[PDB]
């Protein structure tokens, strides 16, 4: 299971982060957590994967960070256009299910 | 007569993430006071068997050396831990001696044992073989009683997906060719399940691996001289006159 | 990449519904396919995934639909199917056709979902 | 993970030459069983004033063994020049059942300096260094001798005052003349006795530091040290491996003047050793002052049966290799060093199979 | 060894009374005789007082006895009325 | 077994006494004299319970 803040907010131009916590098997040992962004009425899109890097369709405002068993999504110089529901997603290989957090209102 | 020392420290076992079957950890105890019950008390044991030694003796006699091999193990796969196993796990991941006295313990971990962490999933290797220099002929590569999988250096700390195939070429020293492997996963249960192998060695050194016992002042050699007595000297028992 | 999804609608609990989608812009026979759902007021929930034909096209399912939903695919059409053998009222959600890929290598892998379709409503 | 100190900070390795023709010499010193030469004492039990048979890991009688030597490096007056070693770095051999080595074989004798065709010198004892592991291949330039993953490394240090052993991953440095750099030849250890062997302050890290100049150490599991009494007494050292890990034997700590080898240490190495090599070593001495060094000889062990003569002091002085020849077997058959005259039967000679037919 | 066929041809293997294999019909149609590899019996001539010895090689023709036979190997030899002695 | 591998003669070792004698010596040619042979077994009638 992944635990996220109910909501994260700030003014345009400010830096905010969205946490995503778990245990050693979720975050600590492997760099396998991804982040998604969903606009109302739309499908989610991939912002960051493997706790490290983003798709070329994603702006530099979005970067990953990890410490201990906590993963997070950093939005540097947030814009009003970044308002969305963000999700933390954990998934390994076989013999396991895909785990999503409850989502964060950003 | 026995020497005093320290109690056997099983904290390492209980203070980290359980190893994989094909990459287990080995704790060797020499010159030490052991307590098998103390250790097993911490686990909800599922089974306990031995060969060429009783379940009693394994917890009460003195040894020249005691070896504990521990690793994560799906409970349901116990059918392949038999000496006369089918082979899917036994012949590649982990085998035990049939020539030395040995025991096997299968147990689950209670919620209170929070010092030992839980793995993502269980992994094991199902295939492991060598290819010859002709890149056509293959020969199986099996693991022995006190060895690690012959292709342990090829397979990663975990099998991400069933069928993941691994390969490396070999240097001339081994005759060249390629060494290859393939494994699979098993879903993790609600509680951690774990297995422990025990090997007992006798007669190669002073049998100073013993339980912890107290004593009286009437069990010394001195003042017993000339009389027929029973004795136990650093694990060496018998009867005679000093 | 476009994932075209349809087959939603309203079916009373106890009945059944099948969704399908078509992939274009990718090599169907060389990708993994999957499904997720999202009910109003809820976050994202995994339904299941299907492997490639060369891999036996095996499947894995989320616990919420274990033993109820089945996945299949057909490379002659480049389409994916999700059949809901027995619907519950709780299955009211928007479903999304998606793809699944891995990064890194065999030694150290990382899995994520790159593409998502328009989605369809099941109610 | 064990902290084994900082990495070397040099931008380049010290060049080491290989002129093999200067090392192509031999002074045969085969195992003489009649003197219990290379016999490892039984670990579990002692005896006194008896003759019995015993099975264990022993060298073959008559085995010449593999001779290895170390030499002085080049020098111009008081300024040392590049190193000088034999082609040992590529000499990767099977570990098998383990081995024993004779140390100080020619101590006190008169010999010569390897790098000087006509310079005499007194021969002094020097300790061998080893590298052991489970898998070996090439360096980036295709040269042989690169060990992979964790390796067991044994380095006598402090000019023969301590033995250090450790188990770490070797990470080759990329500087000039280094294992993973340009113009690579080989690697070697060395010391500079001018300052390293100071009587009032031995450089107990001289050899270790030299080693680091070629390879960095990572993910170390352990590191141990043992002290060495400094003298010129001939001694034996041995290494074997079992389920209990790696066993180190030495005659020095029990039977210094008798030669019987006893176990003195065990290392927690449960990774099967398959290959090993002899580590090169050069001494960066002054051109006007060079020494000769005793050769050391490496012998293989086998699961053989010997007849052992236990003296009244509990030490073994004589032994018979029961499989060496026919007469030898006869003494073993009677479990005695005294057999009456006559004609006795012995084991037959047998021909081993040639190429199979299918 | 190359030799004359005996027994009934259909069966590839010819056995002795002791149930040991003594002959075989090869894929090439030829018949061969088969015997266990023979060893060389040895005895030791030992004289205690002079601390010496000699090796007597059973009943060998002394054709198969090379020098350097003083060891099992894991003056030369001469043939006598007894066997070959080195 | 003849030299050509064919069986030309055989003895049924359970037929009678003399037949067994030849089998006992694994030969079709035995010496004269008086020899012991397998005894005649008794056979039971209906059981008693
Ligand atoms: C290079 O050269 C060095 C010397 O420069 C040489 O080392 C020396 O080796 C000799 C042996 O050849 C050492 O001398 C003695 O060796 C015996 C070993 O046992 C043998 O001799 C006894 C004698 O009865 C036999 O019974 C036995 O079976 C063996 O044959 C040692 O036991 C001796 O120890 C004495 O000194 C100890 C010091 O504490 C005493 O504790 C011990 O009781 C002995 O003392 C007795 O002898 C002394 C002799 O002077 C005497 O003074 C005492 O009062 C007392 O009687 C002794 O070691 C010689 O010591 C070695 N040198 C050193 C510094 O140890 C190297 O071997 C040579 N290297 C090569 C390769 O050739
Ligand atoms: C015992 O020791 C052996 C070596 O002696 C270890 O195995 C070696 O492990 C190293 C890595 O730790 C291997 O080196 C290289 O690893 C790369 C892994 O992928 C990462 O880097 C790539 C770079 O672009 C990224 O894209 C990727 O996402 C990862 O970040 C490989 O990609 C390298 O492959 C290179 O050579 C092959 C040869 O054909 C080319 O095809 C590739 O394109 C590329 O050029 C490389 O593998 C090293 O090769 C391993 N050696 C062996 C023999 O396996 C063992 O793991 C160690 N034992 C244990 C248990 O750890
Ligand atoms: C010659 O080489 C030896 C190699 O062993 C080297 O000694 C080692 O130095 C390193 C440091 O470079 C030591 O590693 C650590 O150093 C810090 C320094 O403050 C210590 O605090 C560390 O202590 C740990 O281990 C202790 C063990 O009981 C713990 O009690 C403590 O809480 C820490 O866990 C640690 O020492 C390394 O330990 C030493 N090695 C030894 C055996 O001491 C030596 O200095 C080199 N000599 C020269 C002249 O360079
Ligand atoms: C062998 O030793 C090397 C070197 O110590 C180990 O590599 C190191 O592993 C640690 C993880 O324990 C890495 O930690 C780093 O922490 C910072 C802190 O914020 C983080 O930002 C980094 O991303 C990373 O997590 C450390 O970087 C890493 N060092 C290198 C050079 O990669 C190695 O794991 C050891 N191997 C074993 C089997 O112990
Ligand atoms: C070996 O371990 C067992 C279990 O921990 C010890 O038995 C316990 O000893 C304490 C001592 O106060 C008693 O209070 C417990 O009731 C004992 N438990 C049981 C199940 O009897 C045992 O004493 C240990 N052995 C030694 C020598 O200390
Ligand atoms: C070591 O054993 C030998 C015999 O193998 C002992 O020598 C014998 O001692 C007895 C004592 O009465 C004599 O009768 C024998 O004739 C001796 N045999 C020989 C060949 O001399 C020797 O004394 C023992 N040594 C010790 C210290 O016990
Ligand atoms: C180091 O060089 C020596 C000398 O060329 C090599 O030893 C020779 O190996 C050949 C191989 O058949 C033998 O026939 C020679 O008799 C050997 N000579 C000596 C003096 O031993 C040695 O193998 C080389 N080592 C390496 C690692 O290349
Ligand atoms: C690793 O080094 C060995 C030699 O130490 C290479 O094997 C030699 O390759 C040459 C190429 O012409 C052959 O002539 C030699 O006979 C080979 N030696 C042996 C023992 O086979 C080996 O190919 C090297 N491996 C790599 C990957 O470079
Ligand atoms: C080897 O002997 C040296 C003797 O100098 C030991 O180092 C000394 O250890 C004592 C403590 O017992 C310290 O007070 C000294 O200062 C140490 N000497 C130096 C130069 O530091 C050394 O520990 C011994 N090593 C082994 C493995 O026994
Ligand atoms: C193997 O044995 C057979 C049988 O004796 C040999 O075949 C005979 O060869 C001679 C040579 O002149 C012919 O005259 C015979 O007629 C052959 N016999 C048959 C049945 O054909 C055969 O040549 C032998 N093979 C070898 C290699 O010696
Ligand atoms: C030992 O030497 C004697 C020397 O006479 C050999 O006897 C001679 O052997 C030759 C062999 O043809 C005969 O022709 C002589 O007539 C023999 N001489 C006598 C006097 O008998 C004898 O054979 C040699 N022994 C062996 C085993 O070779
Ligand atoms: C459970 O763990 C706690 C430590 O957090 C310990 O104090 C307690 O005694 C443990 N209970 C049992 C039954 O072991
Ligand atoms: C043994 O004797 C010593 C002598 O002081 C005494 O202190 C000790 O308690 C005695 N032990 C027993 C078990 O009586």
């Amino acid at each position: 299971a992944l635990t996220q803040p109910a909501s994260v907010s700030g003014s345009p131009g400010q830096s905010i982060t969205i946490s995503c916590t778990g245990t050693s098997s979720d975050v600590g040992t492997y760099d396998l957590v991804s982040w998604y962004q969903q606009h109302p009425g739309k499908s989610p899109k991939l912002m960051i994967y493997a706790d490290i890097k983003r798709p070329s369709g994603v702006s530099h405002r979005f970067s990953g960070s990890k410490s201990g068993n906590t993963a997070s999504l950093t939005i540097s110089g947030l814009q009003s256009a970044d308002e969305a529901d963000y999700y933390c997603c954990l998934y390994a290989g076989s013999s396991t299910s895909v785990i999503f957090g409850g989502g964060t209102k950003v | 007569e026995q020497a005093e020392g320290v109690e056997c420290d099983f904290s390492p076992l209980l203070s980290g993430t359980p190893p994989q079957v094909y990459n287990f950890k080995r704790l060797v105890f020499t010159n030490c006071n052991y307590n098998l019950t103390k250790l097993l008390s911490l686990f909800s044991v599922n089974d306990f068997t031995c060969s060429q030694i009783s379940p009693a003796a394994i917890a009460s006699n003195c040894y020249s050396s005691l070896i504990l091999d521990y690793f994560s193990y799906p409970l349901s796969m116990k059918s392949d831990l038999s000496v006369s196993s089918a082979g899917p796990i036994s012949q590649f991941n982990y085998k035990q001696s049939f020539s030395n006295p040995t025991c096997l313990i299968l147990a689950t971990v209670p919620h209170n044992l929070t010092t030992i962490t839980k793995p993502l999933k269980y992994s094991y290797i199902n295939k492991c073989s060598r290819l010859l220099s002709d890149d056509r002929t293959e020969v199986p590569q099996l693991v022995n009683a006190n060895q690690y999988s012959p292709c342990v250096s090829i397979v990663p700390s975990t099998v991400w997906e069933d069928g993941d195939y691994y390969r490396k070429q070999l240097s001339p020293l081994e005759g060249g060719g390629w060494l290859v492997a393939s494994g699979s996963t098993v879903a993790m249960t609600e509680q951690l399940q774990m297995g422990f192998g025990i090997t007992v060695q006798y007669g190669t050194d002073t049998n100073s691996v013993c339980p912890k016992l107290e004593f009286a002042n009437d069990t010394k050699i001195a003042s017993q001289l000339g009389n027929c007595v029973e004795y136990s000297l650093y694990g060496v028992s018998g009867r005679g006159v000093f | 990449v476009q994932l075209l999804e349809s087959g939603g609608g309203l079916v009373k609990p106890g009945g059944s519904l099948r969704l399908s989608c078509e992939a274009s812009g990718l090599t169907f026979s060389n990708v993994w396919m999957s499904w997720v759902r999202q009910a109003p007021g809820k976050g994202l929930e995994w339904v299941g995934r299907i492997k490639r034909k060369s891999e036996g096209a095996t499947t894995d399912y989320g616990a919420p639909v274990k033993g109820r939903f089945t996945l299949s695919r057909d490379d002659s059409k480049n389409t994916v199917y999700l059949q809901m053998n027995s619907l519950k009222i709780d299955d009211t959600a928007v479903y999304y056709c998606s793809t699944l890929t891995r990064g890194g290598d065999v030694w150290s892998s990382s899995y994520y979902f790159d593409y998502w379709g328009q989605g369809a409503l099941v109610t | 993970t064990v902290d084994v100190g900082p990495d070397s900070v040099k931008s380049a390795c010290i060049e080491v030459d290989i002129q093999q023709t200067f090392f192509d010499k031999t002074w045969p010193r085969p195992i003489d069983v009649s003197k219990a030469d290379g016999i490892i004492y039984p670990q579990g039990r002692t005896y006194s004033n008896i003759t019995i048979t015993y099975q264990g890991l022993f060298p073959y009688q008559g085995d010449h063994g593999d001779m290895y030597v170390y030499s002085a490096g080049h020098a111009t007056g008081t300024t040392p020049q590049k190193l000088f070693v034999a082609n040992y770095s590529q000499d990767v051999k099977q570990f098998a059942n383990g081995f024993v080595v004779r140390i100080g074989a020619a101590a006190n004798s008169t010999g010569t300096v390897i790098i000087s065709p006509s310079t005499s010198a007194t021969i002094r004892k020097i300790y061998p260094a080893f590298m052991l592991g489970s898998s070996v291949g090439n360096f980036s330039d295709g040269k042989m001798g690169r060990f992979f993953n964790h390796t067991l490394v044994l380095l006598p240090d402090g000019c023969g005052t301590l033995l250090r052993a450790f188990y770490c991953i070797l990470e080759p440095r990329s500087g000039n003349h280094c294992p993973a750099g340009n113009s690579y030849t080989s690697f070697a250890t060395y010391h500079t006795p001018a300052t390293d062997c100071s009587d009032g302050n031995y450089n107990r890290n001289a050899s270790l530091n030299s080693f680091k100049e070629y390879f960095n150490l990572r993910n170390c599991t352990f590191m141990y040290t043992y002290n060495i009494t400094e003298d010129e007494i001939l001694e034996w050292f041995g290494i074997t491996q079992t389920a209990q890990g790696v066993h180190l034997f030495s005659s020095r700590y029990v039977d210094l003047y008798g030669g019987n080898m006893f176990q003195f240490a065990t290392l927690p190495v449960y990774d099967t050793i398959k290959y090993y090599s002899i580590i090169p070593h050069s001494i960066r001495s002054i051109q006007s002052d060079r020494k000769a060094w005793a050769a050391f000889y490496v012998y293989k062990l086998q699961p053989l049966t010997f007849l052992l003569d236990f003296s009244v002091d509990g030490y073994i002085r004589r032994a018979i290799d029961c499989g060496f020849n026919d007469l030898s077997q006869l003494h073993c058959s009677y479990e005695s060093f005294d057999v009456e005259s006559g004609v006795y039967s012995v084991s037959s000679f047998e021909a081993k199979p040639s190429g199979s037919v299918v | 060894q190359n030799c004359t066929a005996v027994g009934v041809r259909q069966q590839r293997f010819v056995y002795d009374a002791y149930q040991n294999l003594v002959g075989y019909y090869s894929d090439d149609g030829n018949y061969y005789c088969l015997r266990a590899c023979v060893s060389v019996p040895v005895s030791v001539i030992y004289d205690k007082e002079t601390k010496t010895h000699a090796t007597l090689f059973g009943s060998v023709a002394c054709e198969h006895i090379s020098s350097t036979m003083s060891q099992y190997s894991r003056y030369g030899p001469l043939q006598t009325p007894v066997g070959c002695v080195l």
